[PDB]
């Protein structure tokens, strides 16, 4: 991880 | 045309929209009637989680329809 979203 | 937004509280609210108004505009129209932040609304209709950037006509939502105002589910996809 280390980013975000949400998809 | 006119639509209805039934909520968890069970209180039906009469909204007055147009075929051109986007879903987000509808959500924001609720912020004018109640004060609920649009960024906290999730309109469900016909077992579908209506997208923000998309008009009513795209969903074929016809006159005198009833949507559901639930709370945005924090997704678990992502990180
Ligand atoms: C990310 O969202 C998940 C739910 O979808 C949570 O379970 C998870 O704990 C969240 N992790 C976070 O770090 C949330 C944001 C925390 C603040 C980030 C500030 C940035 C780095 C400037
Ligand atoms: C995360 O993305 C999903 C995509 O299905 C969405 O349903 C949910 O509202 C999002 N959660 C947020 C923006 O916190
Ligand atoms: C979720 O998955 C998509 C796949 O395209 C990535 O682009 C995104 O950054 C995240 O990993």
């Amino acid at each position: 991880x280390y980013x975000x979203x949400y998809x | 045309m006119q639509i209805f937004v039934k909520t968890l509280t069970g209180k039906t609210i009469t909204l007055e929209v147009e075929p051109s108004d986007t879903i987000e505009n509808v959500k924001a129209k609720i912020q004018d009637k109640e004060g609920i932040p649009p960024d906290q609304q999730r309109l469900i209709f016909a077992g579908k989680q209506l997208e923000d950037g998309r008009t009513l006509s795209d969903y074929n939502i016809q006159k005198e329809s009833t949507l559901h105002l639930v709370l945005r589910l924090r997704g678990c996809k992502x990180x």
